[PDB]
């Protein structure tokens, strides 16, 4: 599906400061701690759009972050700032219609790896089984990089 | 199954367009007076003249002159150097007039005339519409909004557009052509025309990952665009119906919608039609969907309903032509009931395409839930 | 998989076919004089008024005024009592006429105009046509011929028709409703229509295995018919394309085809793709077919050719993309000499479809057994 | 496939005045025998539009005319014809337009016994295999009984 509504050409990353080994009660701290810092810089990391998130992995879950990003460099400084600052191993990011996302390694002060995904960040239907990662938006829609 | 698929639109500088906002325009001014009327709008657009001619029953007093004018003048023709100006153009009125008249059952009222009407939906786009009329329509609009606010101060009303995707196993991989033919004033060059357009308007856009090295830009290829309009070319009433609808993705019954009230099946049922077909694709019961409602002059009852969903249905065909029968009533006041059809809003639907807009009554995805509950799949 | 499909078709005497016919009979007067002229005609009839517009570009000299009287005449509005009266109209005339100028490849012209043009063909019907669609004319063309002949004189020139055909896994096996709205003089009872028109019209054309009791007849449901033609609804050239090639069977382009000279690439292309896909079926490579071809103004080549066989393909689809530019030179002066457009026979075409009726140019199959051969089908 | 070229309404009679247990040279005569009384009067029977249609079974052969029936009237009186003076077993009958096929036993001097078969009257593909009944028309297209 293309979803023509969004601005073309614009990034979306989703970022969490979440970790498997730490007490839920620091993790909403840092997740509150990040999510001002992103609103701090508008100009640098792009406009937080939503906050009620959830991730998933395999079941755990964390709390996850929108950020609307205009360019290519605003996408890698949010990516930097979840490698650098809160110790995240990557960033999901895609395209804005197309929804064409891949994983950044944004790791280290310099440099980045950047890998595609194959296929497109859609949602899920209803009833079919989710498999492996995905993530639930704030209106409970259930969403999926499928090839 | 690599296939190139093309869809082509028009700006509200076009001729032909000019016709249909025309028409609609007096539409608009009639139904805020007598919302009951019946309006059958018809007009030609020449050189030096507006031609507007049709039928009307109702009470309502309305300036024609005066619309005409206001109509011309908003799109963006002022002086003669653009080859036609809404102050000093011909507006001849050929609009015959009559009195309404004055207890049976509303819904029971016959169509008013036959035809046929096609409603399409897929879940290829967001607004459930087909991807390539969508952003041939972004083109010409994005045209229209950079003349206007003043970015581009040399840009002129007339433009046409035309996307070519190239589509692989019925998803797109990216375009393979785009063509932007817009109207320009004599002070702007030609090469730095093409700079200014590629960069203000087709990047803007269009995704930038569609748009590779293989993509191949013809922007205003024959050169200069200075007089166009009415004088470069003759416009009338419903000669675009295809680039108001779908483009060539879907089948199209071939009656006009501009200057048409809604009492008239040819174009309520199309609304109608549209609605069916969006709700039957949001409440999943199929990834395309097609309706078919063809009505028979006098008679309330459609003469036939066909749904089609190409083998992308959840459900047997057949059973999805009881839920079209049980859910929607399709007699021709039925339409205008689940609707609400009788408001001055056609002015807005007459520039860049009828559907994919979701402030219209008929984009609504209401009964989308209760399809899918009928249908028994959770 | 039983589905109810509808097609309708329009008389000559329609307001839409009135206009369609006039700019037609316009442009074969054009080309008998000067055969590479470019005719762009419109057409706007009203209730007492014919009003011939567009651009000329010819040194042939034409009274229009003639034409469009002897044209209109010809139809049969000859009194003021049947709604339009030949000898007492108003004809305007808005015709823009140019010089014609005056070394490069012929072949090499680009397209004079963006535009899409949509072909289609079936084995489903001996022409190769849409059976709903060919029966809708027949009908229509059977009222004009007992009419004229004097069978019943009482008819009048004004009729519509609209058949709803009853497929069961993609073959016909009845019709569903038949519905024919004819007008008729004063004289006339409307019981006595009835009987008659169901006898002289519907009995002869329609085969009568298909008419079960089961079939609905709608014949004039509102009641008298006997003011029609110009005076009952405006009429423009243009707005009964789809009635034109195929009705709801097929997609259209948009572009309109009466009163444009074979140069324009929105009717020869029409033609064009109709010629490639009635020989592609023709040859046995797929039982339907269906070409759109896209041309960027000022660019020779096509932007896009898309062949569609429904998954009714005796080849792979990716093979006959390369057939059909092996083959068919799809340049816009290409279609011209591959076809010869250049004659003035476009006076018949805008009556009862363009397509479908075997003295046509595009209409002959002679490239099909080329085709199979270079298939390697034997 | 429905032939639309065809006048709406009329009947078809394929008949033939062949046995399989005659000389052929007497086989010829018949057939022209029966075609002479055919034109002969054509108010009665119709007109005789075709005579160089061959038949098939199962494979022999044999010469077989079609008449073009104005009504059922008259096909019967081809039937009756076939089958009472030249000892035929049925006539194929096929409609106008859509070429649905019957076979028609008019034998005895009154009533007659119409057998509507399965299909429509087709043209069999160049390639396909012929099965069983067949006739071959006066262009060597093949045409069967097609379910
Ligand atoms: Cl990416
Ligand atoms: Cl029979």
């Amino acid at each position: 599906m293309i979803f023509t509504k969004e601005p073309a050409n614009v990034f979306y990353v989703l970022v969490s400061a979440f970790r498997s080994n730490l007490c839920d009660e620091v993790n909403m701290s840092r997740h509150r701690h990040m999510v001002s810092t992103l609103r701090a810089a508008p100009g640098l990391y792009g406009s937080v759009e939503s906050t009620d998130l959830t991730g998933c992995y395999r079941p755990t879950e964390e709390k996850t972050v929108r950020v609307r990003c205009k360019d290519k460099a605003q996408a890698l400084n949010v990516a930097r700032l979840a490698c650098n600052e809160w110790e995240q191993d990557c960033v999901l990011v895609y395209k804005s219609q197309t929804h064409t996302a891949g994983l950044v390694y944004a790791k280290g002060i310099d440099g980045y790896k950047a890998e595609r995904l194959p296929g497109s960040f859609q949602e899920v239907p209803k009833g079919a089984p989710l498999q492996g990662c995905f993530t639930i938006d704030e209106f409970g829609r259930r969403w999926q990089v499928q090839h | 199954a690599k296939h190139l698929f093309t869809s082509e639109s028009v700006s509200e500088g076009h001729p032909d367009k000019i016709a249909d906002q025309i028409s609609d325009a007096v539409l608009d001014a009639i139904l805020e007076q007598d919302p009951k009327a019946r309006v059958a709008c018809e007009t030609y657009v020449k050189t030096g003249m507006v031609l507007v001619g049709g039928e009307i029953t109702t009470s309502a007093w309305v300036d024609i002159e005066e619309i005409t004018r206001n109509t011309v003048r908003e799109i963006g023709y002022v002086h003669s150097d653009m080859g036609f100006d809404a102050n000093s153009c011909a507006v001849l009125s050929a609009i015959g007039k009559q009195s309404p008249d004055i207890r049976a059952d509303p819904l029971e009222q016959g169509a008013g005339d036959q035809g046929l009407m096609f409603g399409y939906a897929t879940n290829e786009t967001d607004v459930l519409m087909p991807a390539p009329i969508t952003y041939a329509h972004r083109l010409v609009q994005r045209q229209a909004e950079v003349r206007k606010n003043g970015t581009l101060p040399w840009l002129r009303p007339d433009a046409k557009s035309q996307v070519t995707f190239q589509y692989d196993d019925g998803k797109i991989v990216g375009i393979d052509a785009v063509v932007l033919s817009t109207q320009h004033s004599e002070e702007i060059d030609q090469k730095s025309l093409q700079e200014a357009v590629m960069e203000e308007i087709i990047k803007p856009i269009l995704p930038a990952e569609w748009l590779t090295s293989a993509t191949k830009f013809f922007i205003n290829p024959t050169g200069r665009f200075v007089i166009g309009g009415p004088m470069g070319d003759c416009g009338l009433t419903g000669r675009k119906i295809i680039v108001d609808t779908y483009g060539g993705m879907a089948r199209h019954g071939g009656g006009a919608f501009s200057g048409k009230d809604p009492s008239k099946v040819d174009r309520s049922a199309a609304y109608a039609a549209r609605y069916v077909a969006k709700n039957i694709v949001a409440a999943g019961l199929a990834d395309r969907c097609e309706i078919q409602v063809s009505y028979a002059i006098g008679v309330a009852e459609p003469t036939s309903i066909m749904v089609e969903t190409f083998g992308t249905e959840k459900v047997p065909s057949e059973q999805l032509t009881l839920l079209v029968r049980e859910f929607f009533d399709l007699r021709p006041y039925g339409l205008i009931q689940m609707l609400d059809l009788l408001h001055p809003i056609y002015k807005e639907t007459a520039a860049y395409g009828h559907f994919g807009r979701e402030h219209f009554p008929w984009e609504k995805t209401d009964k989308a839930q209760l399809l899918r509950d009928a249908a028994g799949l959770k």
